[PDB]
């Protein structure tokens, strides 16, 4: 069950054609917010967080790859850049765009049809926010390159909590606003009203899959004994709190947003059974035996 | 490893020097399973003669308890403090074996205790030498042992192991049917339901290109 | 529903009562949902009644 | 739990500052030796009353409670102490992750008992295994 | 203000010594803290208001 | 994609019992030579098959068990009332007008 | 269990008749199987169904709805008096001692759970017996009692099939 295209595998499938559809259409140019789904591949993911760590506390940043299909932008590559930065600040003079078309040019032979569908960036240690002048960045950027969305990584509070710390960000037109909050402006920034973020997922391949379930398990009382269903007890509570005032606004336009409602309450729900049923496997398993 | 060195000085001893050598042996601090030394030809030829109170002694050390010993005393031969002491280790572990919390009640009437405070004492001095790792609960009076060190096994026993070990698989193995079934009726489920919406989807299709004649 | 207390009227005591949580979301939560599904038997019915167009002559 | 009937050796080697007494009814090494001995008890036990308390610590009665009202407030061990019922409570455990430590204990003990059982007798093993992926 | 004062140390002391417990006697807090069991009902109930 | 990672977990634990099974079984038979140590290391791990069989863990467990159901309950509900809205907003256009 | 198809077969030879009336013994059995479920509304609707002419005949039935009013009515004394004051026929009797015992452990039951500190006479009359072998009896299955002041203290007496079905239905 390798050789047909699945579900899984159809998202890696580069059509000139649609692209080129999408990009002479432009329909981004009357809804501002028009773009809202972010699907990233593993191995870019792989290869930024690597990038991110061999550099230490050190910025680095790329390049990534990937094409648009209609309010979704899938990404199926990251890419590394030849630069000299510090803690905070970097430039990328000279090295980086003499590493760039150099790049694209050499894969346009090897078999990577992608093109530039925006940048990725490493802040370490001090939160996935846009910065005042990397707001400017993604202006100059989309001006032009309209199929575009800026990324933010955090290395050190993902090598420390142990959650990806990843931001998807695109800005608004300058002029489209719709004094400064207490609450929005130490997880974003000062120009928070300028940018906002977009929904992350990640996809993989059918084959990616088949690898790392033969990869190495072990995990029994690392997976299968964890006291799962209660070690996100914060993240359902905090769902199931923010889930009221979904529902709220929902119903509010009933007097859609219903459908998004139901389908994140679901995903709780789901969640919460599946962990139910490993506490179940595990009753059967280990407790039952001997009488 | 104990065990291993008297044993080792055991090889060639013989008659009043090996009898010597076993009261050593049960007095040896740090030596709690006596399996090893059980099995030497020259112990098991000992059965013989008037020394077969000490192979006896033996017999109840590796798979007896205190109250085989109490029950036995006249026979068997006194002991000192020490022996006495490992002999109510040694049956507290036969205890928690069994069952995973002991009441103190039978504990108590097991080992022949008269007060708390020289059962507690007791049970802390076996705890100390990391046979058991256990905590003692006064409102309930329910000792809760979580790990057991095994003791000495019989050639009889291997069938209760055997028996053990193949209920174990079997119940992985139903766990493992069951699991299967279970994923082929949901996949079955979402094919169904697939078929029903494609099928439901080809009919308004159909009724949409005939409605534009 | 100001004081959230009994009366003990042999000793003549005023005792303090705590509700709990669990219980209480338990039960309303079935009522709720008894509610709901009475509800949803009422108004399906009514479709149908709806449907066939039934009043008085 | 070290007593106080095994420990002249070290008070006889203690110079006359670090023994002389704080004037509080007992000697330095006293007050050592009984923290210790209490925070020892701490780690072995789930619930203890007053009176059983009173062999440990040796001590009268109440100085020993007095003593473990110390020990709290003071970040050092945990566990609140009752004076209706006059028991003390350590630390206590709430079953599932106790099931999980078990699982822990079992998994452990099946794989080193595979690790030992393959070093043993490679030949048998690796006979077994293979007649078992086949 | 002597009678603002003697009263803080008071409380202070009750608040440093109720942290451990979790159900005590009156009359316990009262040796300790040298003053009657009414009084010390009083404060009791300040400090929980 | 919950289950199969259990699935593949308990296959392989099962073969490691399965094997340890087999060498018992086989020094029973006298095949390899009769060692005193392991022996004594699989009783323990027979003794330590019913963990915690106490009534409070059954307690714990079923009140999660409840906890649980009822949380499916809340979820169920909120999607049969969207089925419901989908519903009313079909039939508010077709038998009957505005 | 035979009264549970003993039940259904009345009901049904009821149900279909030449006139709607049975014969009096399948009304005896009836009313007295009502009483027996403790099902008061439907035995009280039966006997208001019965045709005047065969409930006067025989006074079988008029006994039987005696004792049917001393059950509404919860008089326990009276059940006990009124079920033992006439003579039954064959077809009825091997029905009211299983409602006499049934009505008892009922009564045993209910002291049980209701009430805790109850005076002798009083149970001995909520039972029906004599007192002194009633307090035996409850010594044995473990209610304290008390003498002089004679007193009566009782005290109060797959999974993953159905996960995955769940889950079936929520993911959609």
């Amino acid at each position: 069950n390798m050789q047909e295209a699945q579900s899984i595998d159809e998202i890696y499938k580069y059509d000139k054609k649609q692209q080129q559809e999408i990009l002479a259409a432009k329909p981004w140019t009357k809804d501002h917010h028009y773009f809202k789904y972010c699907k990233i591949s593993a191995l870019a993911l792989l290869k930024m967080v690597m990038h991110a760590r061999s550099g230490g506390n050190l910025a680095v940043m790329g390049l990534m790859l990937g094409k648009v299909d209609g309010e979704t932008m899938i990404i199926m590559d990251s890419f590394a850049l030849p630069v000299e930065g510090t803690e905070t600040r970097v430039n990328a003079q000279a090295a980086a765009y003499e590493y760039m078309a150099a790049y694209i040019e050499n894969a346009k032979q090897v078999g990577r049809l992608e093109n530039a569908i925006g940048w990725y960036h490493s802040h370490p240690g001090y939160g996935c926010w846009l910065s005042g002048i990397n707001v400017s960045t993604q202006m100059l950027n989309q001006q032009f390159q309209e199929p575009f969305v800026a990324v933010v990584i955090d290395p050190t509070r993902t090598i420390s909590a142990g959650k990806v710390n990843l931001g998807a960000f695109r800005t608004y037109p300058k002029g489209y606003k719709p004094t400064i909050p207490l609450n929005k402006i130490e997880d974003f920034g000062v120009h928070c009203k300028q940018y906002y973020a977009l929904e992350v997922s990640y996809f993989k391949s059918s084959l990616d899959r088949k690898l790392l379930e033969l990869l190495w398990n072990k995990y029994w009382v690392n997976t299968l004994s964890s006291s799962s269903l209660l070690t996100n007890a914060d993240y359902t509570t905090g769902q199931v709190f923010d889930l009221s005032e979904k529902l709220e606004q929902s119903e509010a336009q009933l007097g859609d947003k219903l459908a998004k409602a139901t389908r994140d309450s679901c995903k709780t729900t789901i969640e919460a059974i599946h962990g139910l049923m490993s506490q179940v496997i595990k009753d059967k398993l280990f407790n039952q035996i001997n009488i | 490893n104990l065990l291993e060195q008297f044993i080792l000085l055991a090889k060639g001893t013989s008659g009043s020097a090996l009898t010597a050598l076993i009261s050593q042996v049960l007095e040896a601090p740090g030596v709690y399973v006596f399996g090893e030394l059980l099995e030497l030809a020259n112990v098991q030829e000992l059965a013989e003669g008037a020394n077969a109170a000490y192979l006896q002694l033996l017999n109840l050390f590796a798979y007896g308890t205190y109250p085989d010993y109490i029950a036995n005393k006249e026979s068997l031969p006194e002991l000192s403090t020490a022996q006495q002491n490992k002999l109510k280790h040694l049956t507290i572990v036969s205890l928690a074996s069994r069952m995973k919390c002991i009441p103190y009640s039978v504990l108590l009437k097991d080992l022949e205790m008269r007060n708390l405070r020289e059962l507690e004492d007791l049970i802390i001095e076996a705890v100390y030498t990391d046979i058991i790792q256990g905590k003692l609960d006064q409102r309930n009076q329910l000792l809760e042992v979580d790990f057991c060190i095994g003791r000495d096994i019989r050639k009889k026993d291997i069938n209760n192991i055997v028996k053990t070990l193949h209920e174990w698989c079997d119940g992985c193995e139903a766990v493992l049917l069951g699991i299967e079934q279970q994923v082929l009726r949901a996949n079955q489920y979402k094919e169904n339901h697939n078929r029903t919406q494609q099928q439901v989807e080809a009919e308004v299709t159909n009724i949409k290109k005939t409605l534009k004649a | 529903g100001l004081i959230s207390a009994r009366v003990d009227s042999h000793s003549k005591i005023l005792y303090a009562r705590d509700v709990d949580q669990r219980s209480t979301t338990f039960e309303k939560s079935l009522l709720m949902g008894k509610e709901f599904q009475r509800r949803a038997k009422a108004m399906m019915l009514r479709a149908a009644v709806l449907r066939n167009q039934i009043h008085v002559k | 739990i070290i007593r106080g009937n095994q420990l002249q050796e070290f008070a006889a080697m203690l110079m006359p500052h670090q023994k002389a007494t704080t004037a509080d009814g007992s000697s330095i090494l006293d007050r050592a030796v009984i923290e210790h001995n209490l925070l020892s008890a701490s780690k072995l036990y789930n619930n203890i009353t007053f009176e059983e308390l009173g062999a440990l610590l040796e001590i009268p009665a109440a100085k020993a409670e007095k003593i473990a009202s110390q020990m709290i407030t003071e970040g050092r061990m945990n566990g609140f102490i009752d004076q209706i019922d006059g028991i003390v409570h350590f630390e206590t455990r709430e079953a599932l992750p106790t099931w999980d430590k078990q699982i822990q204990s079992l998994c452990f003990q099946v794989n080193n008992l595979l690790e030992k059982i393959s070093q043993t007798a490679p030949e048998w093993t690796a006979q077994a295994m293979e007649a078992q992926m086949a | 203000h002597i009678e603002e004062l003697l009263r803080n140390i008071r409380t202070q002391v009750l608040i440093k010594l109720i942290k451990p417990y979790t159900r005590i006697h009156i009359p316990f807090i009262s040796k300790e803290l040298n003053i009657d069991v009414a009084d010390v009902e009083s404060l009791l109930v300040q400090c929980i208001l | 994609e919950h289950l199969i990672a259990q699935h593949s977990a308990i296959k392989m634990l099962h073969s490691r019992v399965k094997l340890i099974l087999e060498y018992v079984k086989a020094s029973e038979a006298g095949e390899v030579p009769f060692n005193h140590e392991i022996l004594r290391e699989a009783y323990a791990l027979c003794h330590c098959l019913p963990v915690l069989s106490t009534d409070k863990f059954k307690t714990d467990f079923y009140d999660q068990c409840n906890d649980v159901g009822l949380m499916a309950y809340l979820g169920t509900i909120t999607k049969t009332c969207n089925t419901m809205n989908q519903f009313v907003n079909k039939f508010n256009v077709l038998y009957d007008r505005q | 269990f035979s009264f549970k198809k003993l039940l259904d077969q009345c009901e049904n030879q009821e149900l279909e008749a030449p006139g709607g009336i049975a014969t009096p013994p399948v009304y005896g059995q009836l009313l007295a199987l009502y009483l027996l479920h403790n099902d008061m509304n439907n035995a009280r609707y039966l006997w208001k169904r019965i045709p005047p002419a065969i409930k006067s005949a025989n006074s079988e039935l008029g006994g039987i709805w005696s004792v049917g009013q001393r059950i509404w009515q919860r008089d326990f004394p009276g059940i006990y008096t009124t079920i033992n004051a006439h003579q039954w026929s064959e077809t009825v009797q091997p029905i009211m001692e299983a409602l006499r015992d049934a009505t008892r452990r009922r009564a045993f039951a209910l002291v049980s759970q209701a009430y805790t500190s109850i005076i002798a006479d009083d149970f001995a009359a909520f039972v029906g017996l004599p007192v002194e072998e009633a307090v035996k009896g409850i010594l044995e299955q473990g209610w304290q009692a008390d003498s002089t002041t004679r007193m009566v203290l009782p005290r109060k007496p797959q999974q993953l099939a159905r996960l995955t079905d769940y889950v079936a239905f929520l993911e959609n």
